[PDB]
RNA sequence: AUAAGGUGGGGUUAGUGA
């Protein structure tokens, strides 16, 4: 039922939609790790 | 390439090559930077669509465009389709040494030659002008000859006058369906700038002079000139490849003239005197002392080759017209007289030319055909065959036959008013009685026309065939038939409806009178449906030929004789009624499989490997043979070809 | 009674039927459409205000910022029309729009705005039209054709038969919106109701029912009837209306009241239903197994457990009847089924839907529409709202609402733009009803379902596209709107707007180029109805039926006129009398017919409203009272002609011409010919080319005044007046006093169009047809334009003709002509070419224009000026040099070190090249005009200065004459004030006219009028200088050009073309012809009187190509010429007014009943004379389309002449000198020549340029190119045995560079020896697929 | 021989009488 979605944009949205938006303090958390 | 100015008409291919190596290099730098799998995954997918977008755009789910939102051209469509290289630039190429313009007649030519304009000649043969012009030393170097053929000095008209002495050229008409569309001629230079063309070629081209353009070509090399004069030359092809009928039949108006020639009104000037020879008949005509269509017992003399091709004089006093004895002088030696002793419709003159080819070979048929063209236009012009509004004659009974017919549909209609009959029954009876009354009007106008001339003959009265112009033009076989004059004088038809069914009220009027509004409206329904069908029908028919020329394409008569005994059995076909195609044409010119056992029980009529020309066909035609097993090409045992003894005749040779 | 001007040449007219209503104004479609596009119309519909009010006001993305609308105001053009034709501009007016911008305060969408502002900002330009309706875009003249397209609405179709080969029809329902998403309902052979959206994949319909928030009992509630079983004494006895017993056999012994009515074995007849309902009982008993065949309607649940006993849409089992039997639910609801009557179709459609609730149904909608993405609630919800319920993304027109409510039998014609539920539910009911057998599907080609668009509809649509796309921009800039700093032109860019609309009029399928070689060319190119274009068909996939005529075409579309070729019937042309609806359907005129009286009022009918009525056909003999003299009359009811009673009728045709277009209303005797040659007569009749000396046609059709007037290529007197000043260039009319306005007295000055280039390179020119000192009429012709004569349209000329074969020069259709024709030079036309020479400034300097050249002779140098330009009127030939253009290759323009050493050494250097504009090869002619345009800031040249001051001098001449005449009006008004209040007729003109204020006059308003006329005098002075000086700023300035060019020089070359054997020329009956031999005079046939005939056609074209109207035409022309030369016979002979008066009086009586009925007795004996010399070259004779003259009248009119009644005169050959037997038909035929002349068809090529991708010669003539040797004649060559020919021609003559060079050398060396080599196109082929991933090689 | 020249769209011409 993955409808042969030959647009690469569509599936690219399907992968980038996995990760949700991080707040700005989580950037302090991650750049802390950096 | 650049277009007009600083811009550039791009190619598609350069565009997608730009895309694919941009794609590649970005993927390389991404592999250098150690990106996450989402990104390089996506980029590799972009490279996949990039590469196939190069190969075959559009076979992937959505194509791509650069500008005008219109999908750009990959490499795959550069081969396929109506303008990929196969049908576009490999089978059909554009050629130098060609010209193209509009045709016209000029009937004074003989048929082994055509008209050609001086400007197109002086353009097409420029390197020959350079060659012979160098030879005569009128100009040494080349650019001197360039300005001589530009500036138009008077000496060059002698020169291309000279070099078109015996150099053949080709002509082409664009819908070149069958192979008579290319024929060759010898150019005669013409003042003016349209192409003049001998009249008998026009029917072979199917090229009316309504504005058809033709194109010409020049074989350059020596061997191709020999192929032109050897095979392409128009005097070669006179019989169709489809069948042994002549295709150099006179077309339309010469047969009007000759039909007017061999006819007779029943009393005329010089009615029934005597005469010793056709020259005197010519003096009587041009002296104006006897009529043209007037019968006179004359003396004529003829020849025949019953012996070893040996032509013998013999003579008598035939009774004939004047004009039959006139065109007797054009006929060459080996003919019977009674070939011209009738009214000479289009069929009679056609088989006249046919038997002239069968008996006297090639050249007398050729020069005979030119001569009958000349006298055809001579006496056609001297005839004065007009048309008039008074020439079309309305039958007086038309009004009454229509009147009783509408009474009859009133009777069946009142059978439906009280409902004694059903719908389709009233429908069918009404359409039948309109068919019957329509036929009554049909032979009404025919019986009124065909023999209306009633005149005295040194006596009281006598009927004969009509000198109405229409009845001559339809009777001779020039144009039209009883059906079209039926649509002129009598009522026209029962036109169909858009459903494909048929309308119950016929078009009662005719073209000499005025149609109403709605009869005309119904008629333009029928006409539009007609020519629309011609358009799309053309579209399919070309595709049919385009197909099956490819599936054959390859079969070459390559051997003499397979030496076999198989084949098929020819019989005359019968539909279930009359014989609709006899024996002697299905057999004509195909070499038998076994020998013809005569139906004399155990007599061999014709041996097993013989050509059946006309004499043999008359031979077993007399003995009423019903079936002959014959050699066919389906049974030819040849590898990669067909032996000639399984095929038979050329049908144009 | 007539005009004074119409009495110059009155036309004899046949025609029995009295006309009751004339032709309309011809250009009415374009004019009322685009008129309705731009005007200040309130109330939205219809126009620009519909666009602005449809989209405005517009708020931000909830940032409480909002812009709104005030008004628009469209300015004047900067340019007139014909100068814009010169320069190349768009004739287009600016668009100034008053908006208004407010900004709400925070915490206040509803609150007071803090700030407002308003400016009138600019948005691009739109073209106007001319009063001849055309548009002018880039110097050119373009015409937008109205488009026929499918009306939005709802439709029903079978697609009978051919699908699935099962003998079973389908039925499908389609909604077409005006703008949005399609929606289609359909069935299957397995009979389930399926729906698809925008032609996509298939879904059952009940999923869209559940999508509209409906439960199952609501669904089965709507689409069916409740059928009532009830738990009763035993076996669940039945309530029954015996209407349901129709069409089915009694499954049990159906019985009631203890009485057997219908046993098993009998179908319950309507007799038996009459028995039952005669007893009128409903409570009956069935046995229980009758209930197991049934499906429960509602959902009965259990009471104790609270559980579902049984769901809807499932067949009862007797054990379920036991489960409910033990339940005690007394009611049992089921549905009615009859496969004959009420099939239970949507039940199984509820079986195959896998879905239950609203939300999942929304999911599979979201998944079929955007495939391949995870579902989300509100994306599905808002998506589903945005498919049908969006005021932005979906719209039906009010037309679509009208068709909708008509289609489902609603009442009021108005409603919403988007649709709702009850719409869809009613549609499904209707489609179910057609599935049942009531109602019918509807054909598409019925003209009540095809709507024409026009111009202003399409320009409105494109303008809406531009506004919403720029509004996507504006909402972006506004939601980030920093306050108090933005004036509404940072959000607004006019470039999306002007980009969209100039995109439209630039490149459309419908903005096609206008052909201009005929007044009839444009006048039929504007009334064209196309079915192609956006939202339209394709030329290659229409069926036969949409190309076919439909019996609703009668009176609305011309049946017979269509282009022959690849699109027949798609490019239909409009009728004569037809107008359009308010809504856009095709209204057509009729006469109101009462009880026995035909009322003379007109009354318009649409397509579908016509069919209820019954129509009197036009040629029905009524007798002066409305009363038809017969009692049966030909009428049409519903697409069929049949004989109806005397009092059944409802309406009458207006006229006999309403069936046809103007394209064939010019055909005389159209009814006597076949439709094929009629069609060819119209379409070839369009393509005629104007001649030098125009000439009226004898056999006219009465339409020539109308099409001559309504084509604006003539110049018509706008007011009634008297001629003051005739000139060849201008014309000056004194206005009569009654039509003279009280203020601004004035006079009329019209400026004629002289020789200018058409669209098709032909001469368009206007000539004065009036004398001086002459009363004119408002609405009367003054200038004969091209192919117009005395207010009458006249294409070619009319000549003597005869019908005989003559030495085969008329063999097929070739036309022999006499030398007399070309000696009179009466087919010679004029052609005009326009050639240009550009001047680009590149790197390595500009380019120059002067007469300095390297290395050509003084021959071409003789014919230039000092500036390098040919003089006006120097006749040139091909290859001559028009403008010497050179490039400085090697110009320096370096540092002042250079200019230093140039001052030291001299300036000698940097001179090379030449690119002079040369005359094309083979053409010749005469220069008539030079145009020079100069980029601004570039020094103008001397010849540009002389033409510049010449234009200047013309302009000041024009304004100076204006001020002379209006000044004469003002000071002559001052003498018209100094009549009363101190007249001094001696002392007024002593001093000149200026000091007429200050004579002795009282202190009143008259000396005041002297003062304000000194004011008006002063604004004549000052305004005169500012108009003149503004004109100097127009002509003086350097005009804009393309970027990178310095100056463009346009050259107009003028060619005269006579005739030559090979030209196509033809009559008006499809009788084509190529002219064959120009044969001297002495060889023509000639009568006993001695006159030559001029053209000898061929009699064989008549019986096959059945067009007998040419020979009827020929007889009538013979009669007309007999009258005119009978007059001139009495006129070169001296004769008084009486005999001419009596004679031509008789010549206008002429037998039968006509409308003409004129007398000569009311005339001046000089207009008698003037009309007499107008008649000395023939008598103009009209003929209506179907009510033209008959045989008895034309024999009668020949009898008025001295010509014999048969019309077949004996002849004599000029070569034999003796009589042809069987005298032949002569007469006069009106003939045309066409612009397929042989001069540009003749082409050859020895050896020219080659293409570069394949070394192959180019295609075409303009590119000096060769012919295509197509593959069919290749098949013709190998059909012969010609082996060497196609190898040579296929290779050497075409492709290999080597073979053609060497063979070229061998010809110029006198050798004939081909060399094969290898075709280059094969080489590019295999290296092409070699560049593809394929190893392909040539082996050993 | 310095007039050259890709891609779309539109318009037109020539292609039966049973
Ligand atoms: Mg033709
Ligand atoms: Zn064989």
């Amino acid at each position: 039922e993955i409808g042969r979605t030959t647009d690469p944009v569509r599936m690219y949205m399907r992968e980038m939609g996995t990760v949700e938006l991080l707040t700005r303090e989580g950037e302090i958390d991650i750049a802390k790790r950096i | 390439v650049p277009l007009d100015g600083g811009r550039f008409a791009t190619s598609d291919l350069n565009d997608l090559y730009r895309r694919v190596i941009n794609r590649n290099n970005r993927l390389k730098r991404l592999l250098d930077l150690a990106a996450p799998d989402i990104i390089v995954r996506n980029e590799k997918r972009m490279l996949q669509e990039a590469v196939d977008a190069l190969l075959d755009n559009g076979r992937r789910g959505r194509a791509i465009t650069g500008s005008n939102k219109r999908p750009l051209k990959s490499l795959a469509d550069m081969i396929k389709g109506k303008q990929g290289r196969f049908r576009q630039n490999l089978l059909g190429k554009r050629v130098d040494y060609s010209g193209r313009s509009v045709i016209t007649v000029g009937p004074y030519l003989r048929l082994h030659q055509c008209g050609l304009p001086k400007k197109m000649a002086l353009e097409l043969f420029k390197p020959f002008i350079y060659g012979k012009l160098e030879l005569r030393g009128l100009a040494t170097t080349i650019k001197a000859a360039k300005k001589m053929v530009e500036r138009e000095e008077a000496v060059v008209w002698d020169i291309l006058d000279e070099v078109i002495r015996e150099h053949p050229v080709l002509l082409n008409r664009a819908p070149t369906l069958h192979r008579l569309g290319i024929q060759a001629f010898e150019p005669v230079l013409i003042e003016g700038k349209a192409i003049q063309l001998h009249p008998l070629v026009c029917a072979a081209y199917n090229a009316d002079f309504d504005g058809d353009q033709m194109a010409v070509h020049v074989p350059l090399t020596l061997e191709a000139q020999l192929e032109a004069r050897a095979l392409m030359m128009s005097t070669n092809n006179i019989l169709s490849p489809a069948n042994g009928e002549p295709i150099i039949v006179p077309s339309q108006d010469v047969v009007l003239g000759l039909y007017y020639m061999t006819r007779d009104c029943v009393n005329a000037k010089g009615e029934g005197m005597v005469l010793t020879g056709p020259k005197e008949a010519e003096r009587l005509y041009r002296s104006g002392l006897a009529s043209l269509h007037a019968r006179v017992k004359v003396r004529i003399t003829e020849y025949e080759k019953d012996a070893n091709g040996e032509l013998v004089a013999k003579t008598s006093l035939k009774d004939t017209t004047v004009g039959r004895a006139i065109l007797w002088m054009i006929v060459p030696k080996g003919l019977p007289y009674s070939i011209v002793n009738q009214a000479l419709g289009k069929k009679a003159i056609s088989k006249m030319l046919n038997t002239c080819y069968r008996i006297l070979g090639l050249k007398p048929t050729v020069i005979f055909a030119d001569q009958i063209m000349y006298t055809g236009f001579a006496y056609a012009a001297r005839s004065g065959a007009s048309v008039g509004i008074d020439d079309m004659v309305i039958p007086e009974k038309k009004h009454e036959i229509i009147s009783e017919a509408e009474a009859e549909v009133a009777e069946i209609q009142e059978q439906f008013q009280s409902g004694l009959v059903t719908a389709g029954e009233r429908y069918n009876k009404v359409i039948d009685i309109w068919a019957a009354a329509n036929d009554r009007v049909s032979k009404a106008m025919m019986d009124n026309l065909q023999t209306e001339t009633v005149i005295n003959r040194d006596g009281q009265e006598e009927k004969q065939v009509s000198f109405n112009s229409i009845y001559m033009m339809a009777d001779s076989g020039a144009r039209g038939s009883a059906a079209q004059i039926r649509q002129l004088a009598g009522m026209r038809g029962l036109m169909a409806k858009p459903d494909g069914s048929i309308i119950e009220t016929p078009i009662t009027a005719n073209f000499r009178e005025g149609l109403n509004v709605l009869q005309y409206f119904i008629s333009t329904h029928g006409a539009r449906k007609g020519l629309a069908d011609t358009a799309l029908k053309t579209a399919n028919s070309g595709y049919l030929t385009r197909r099956l020329v490819d599936v054959a394409q390859d079969l070459v008569v390559t051997e003499d004789d397979c030496g076999t005994h198989e084949g098929i059995m020819m019989t005359p076909v019968i539909e279930g009624g009359d014989v609709k195609e006899p024996l002697r044409d299905r057999v004509l010119g195909r070499v038998t499989a076994e020998d013809v056992l005569k139906p004399g029980t155990a007599d061999i009529l014709v041996p097993r490997n013989t050509l059946l020309h006309e004499q043999w066909c008359d031979l077993l035609e007399e003995n009423s043979v019903d079936a002959v097993k014959v050699r066919s090409v389906v049974s030819c045992d040849t590898d990669f070809g067909v032996c000639a003894h399984c095929y038979g005749r050329d049908l144009a040779r | 009674v007539y005009s004074y001007t119409e009495k110059k040449r009155i036309r004899k007219d046949f025609g029995k039927r009295p006309q009751v209503l004339d032709v309309p104004y011809l250009l009415s479609i374009q004019l009322d459409s685009f008129q309705k596009f731009i005007e200040q119309d309130p109330e939205g519909q219809y126009g620009l205000e519909a666009a602005f009010r449809s989209v405005f006001p517009i708020q931000s993305y909830s940032g409480n910022s909002e812009l709104q609308y005030v008004s628009y105001r469209l300015g004047e053009p900067v340019f007139d029309v014909q100068e814009c034709q010169i320069r190349g501009v768009t004739y287009s007016a600016p668009l100034r729009v008053k908006l208004r911008l407010v900004i709400y305060e925070r915490e206040a969408p509803e609150g007071t705005v803090k700030d407002i502002k308003e400016q009138e900002v600019y948005m691009g330009e739109i073209p106007l039209m001319t009063d001849n309706g055309t548009f002018v875009i880039n110097g050119t003249e373009r015409v937008i054709v109205s488009q026929l397209h499918r009306s939005p609405g709802v439709f029903f179709d079978s697609d009978k038969g051919k699908t699935h080969s099962s003998g079973k029809v389908l039925y499908n329902a389609r909604i077409i919106p005006y703008r949005g998403s399609w929606l289609d309902f359909e069935f299957d052979p397995k009979d389930n109701l399926f729906v698809r959206i925008d032609r996509r994949r298939k879904l059952p319909a009940t999923i869209i029912l559940r999508a509209l928030n409906y439960t199952t009992e609501q669904i089965l509630d709507l689409f069916f009837e409740k059928v009532i079983f009830e738990i009763r004494d035993n076996k669940l006895q039945m309530e029954l209306v015996p209407e349901r017993l129709r069409g089915e056999t009694a499954s049990f012994d159906i019985e009631a009241n203890g009485k057997v009515y219908v046993e098993k074995g009998r179908r319950i007849t309507a007799r038996h239903i009459r028995q039952l309902e005669k007893d009128d009982v409903k409570l009956i008993e069935v046995p229980v197994e009758y209930i197991a065949g049934k499906v429960v309607a509602k959902d009965y649940i259990d009471e104790s457990t609270g559980e579902l006993i049984c769901a809807a849409n499932m067949e009862l089992s007797l054990d379920l009847l036991a489960k409910l039997s033990q339940s005690g639910h007394k009611r049992i609801e089921t549905l009615f089924t009859n496969d004959l009557d009420h099939g239970p179709y949507i039940s199984e459609t509820l079986r195959v839907d896998p879905t239950n609730d609203r939300l999942s149904a929304l999911v599979e909608i979201y998944r079929m529409m955007r495939p391949g993405e995870p579902p989300t609630r509100e994306a599905a919800e808002s998506l589903f709202e945005n498919l049908f319920f969006s005021e932005d993304r979906y719209d039906l027109s009010a037309v679509g609402r009208m068709k909708f409510n008509r289609s489902l039998l609603r009442e009021e014609i108005e409603g919403s733009g988007i649709l709702s539920k009850d719409d869809i539910i009613d549609v499904m009911k209707k489609l179910i009803d057609i599935r049942n057998g009531k109602g019918e599907v509807d054909d598409i080609d019925h003209l009540g379902n095809r709507r024409i668009r026009s111009v202003g509809e399409m320009a409105e649509n494109q303008f809406r596209v531009g506004l919403v796309r720029v509004e996507r921009a504006v909402k972006e800039r506004l939601s980030l709107g920093d306050l108090d700093t933005l004036m509404p032109q940072d959000m607004i860019n006019a470039k999306p707007i002007s980009a969209a609309v100039k995109e439209f009029f630039g490149s459309s399928q419908l903005s096609q180029f206008m052909d201009q070689n005929n007044p009839l060319s444009e006048i039929t190119h504007k009334r064209r109805i196309s079915a192609l274009g956006p939202g339209g068909l394709t030329r290659e996939r229409a069926g036969f039926e949409v190309r076919d005529v439909h019996p609703t075409h009668y009176g609305r579309v011309c049946p017979i006129e269509t282009p022959e070729g690849p699109n027949i019937g798609l490019i239909n042309s409009l009728s004569v009398y037809a107008q359009t609806n308010e809504y856009g359907f095709l209204e057509t005129p009729y006469r109101k017919v009462t009880d026995g009286v035909v009322t003379d009022e007109i009354h318009y009918l649409s397509a579908i409203e016509e069919g209820n009525y019954v129509i009197a056909q036009a040629n029905s003999n009524l007798d002066e009272e409305g009363h038809f003299v017969e009692d049966l009359v030909t009428c049409r009811s519903k697409g069929e002609s049949s004989l109806f009673s005397r009092d059944q009728v409802d309406y009458m045709d207006v006229s006999t011409q309403q069936v046809v277009s103007v394209g064939a209303s010019l055909i005389p005797f159209l009814e006597h010919d076949d439709a094929n040659r009629a069609l060819m007569g119209a379409n070839m009749q369009r393509q005629a080319v104007p001649t030098l000396r125009a000439d009226k046609p004898l056999v006219g059709t009465g339409m020539e005044r109308a099409v001559a007037v309504d084509s604006g290529v003539t110049a018509v007197a706008k007011r009634g007046g008297v001629v003051q000043y005739v000139d060849a260039s201008r014309i000056v009319i004194k206005v009569n006093e009654d039509e003279m306005y009280p203020g601004e007295a004035g006079i009329d000055i019209y400026n004629l169009t002289k020789y200018t280039r058409s669209n098709q390179n032909t001469c368009i020119n206007q000539m004065p047809c009036v004398s001086l000192g002459e009363p004119v009429e408002r609405g009367d012709v003054l200038a004969d334009g091209p192919s117009t004569d005395l207010g009458e349209l006249a294409l070619g000329q009319n000549m003597r003709v005869a019908f005989m074969p003559w030495n085969g020069y008329n063999f097929e259709d070739s036309i022999l002509v006499s030398e007399r024709v070309v000696q009179e030079d009466r087919f010679t036309t004029i052609h005009i070419q326009e050639l240009a020479c550009v001047s680009r400034d590149t790197k390595l300097g500009p380019e120059e224009i002067t007469a300095d050249i390297p290395n050509v002779g003084e021959a071409a140098l003789s014919k230039l000026d000092e500036s390098g330009i040919v003089y006006i009127g120097a006749e040139v030939t091909g290859g001559d040099i028009l403008v010497g253009k050179v490039t400085p290759k090697g110009e320096t323009q370096l540092t002042p070190e250079e200019k230093l050493l140039r001052a030291i050494f001299g300036e000698k250097a940097s001179d090379v090249k030449d690119s002079s504009l040369r005359v094309p090869n083979g053409v010749s002619g005469t220069v008539i005009d030079v145009q020079v345009f100069t980029r601004d800031g570039v020094e103008k040249d001397k010849r540009a200065l002389e033409i510049e001051e010449m234009q200047l001098k013309q302009a000041k001449k024009d304004l100076s004459e204006e001020l002379q005449i209006l000044e004469a009006g003002l000071f002559s008004r001052i003498r018209a004030v100094l009549v009363a209040g101190g007249v001094e007729a001696e002392k007024l003109d002593k001093l000149p006219r200026d000091r007429w204020l200050e004579l002795g006059l009282t202190d009143e308003e008259k000396q005041n009028q002297l003062e304000q006329l000194a004011e008006q005098y002063d604004e004549l002075k000052h305004e005169f200088e500012k108009k003149l000086e503004a004109k100097r700023r127009k002509i003086t300035q350097g005009d804009d050009l393309a970027p990178g060019v310095l100056k463009i020089v346009k050259v107009y070359l003028a060619v005269k073309r006579r005739i030559q054997p090979g030209d196509k020329m033809a009559g008006r009956h499809g009788n084509k012809g190529v002219i064959s031999k120009i044969n001297p005079i002495e060889d023509m046939p000639y009568d006993e009187n001695g006159t030559p005939v001029d053209i000898v056609l061929n009699p064989l074209g008549v019986p096959s190509r059945m067009n007998i109207g040419q020979i009827l035409e020929t007889h009538l022309g013979m009669a007309a010429k007999g009258i005119g030369d009978k007059i001139n016979a009495m006129l070169k002979q001296q004769q008084e007014v009486a005999k001419l008066r009596e004679f031509i009086q008789r010549a206008y009586d002429l037998g039968a009943d006509v409308r003409q009925k004129v007398d000569l007795s009311t005339f001046s004996d000089e207009e008698v004379m003037r009309l007499a010399e107008n008649l000395r070259k023939g008598m103009p004779i009209a003929t209506p389309v179907f009510d033209g003259a008959k045989e008895a009248e034309i024999k009668e009119l020949l009898k008025l002449g001295d010509l014999p009644t048969s019309g077949q005169i004996r002849l004599y050959d000029g070569r034999t000198g003796e009589q042809f037997e069987r005298p032949v038909t002569v007469g006069y035929m009106y003939m045309l020549k066409l612009n397929h002349l042989v001069d540009d068809k003749m082409h050859a090529r020895s050896t020219g340029s080659y293409s570069l991708v394949t070394q192959q010669p180019l295609g075409g003539k303009a590119q000096f190119g060769g012919q295509r040797f197509g593959e069919m004649e290749v098949w013709a060559l190998e059909a012969y045995g010609a082996a060497y020919t196609l190898q040579e021609m296929l290779t050497v003559k075409s492709d290999d560079v080597n073979g053609r060079t060497k063979m070229y050398k061998n010809i110029v060396d006198g050798n004939h020896q081909m060399e094969p080599g290898m075709p280059e196109s094969f080489n590019v082929l295999l290296k092409e697929i070699r560049s593809l991933g394929i190893n392909i090689e040539l082996e050993d």
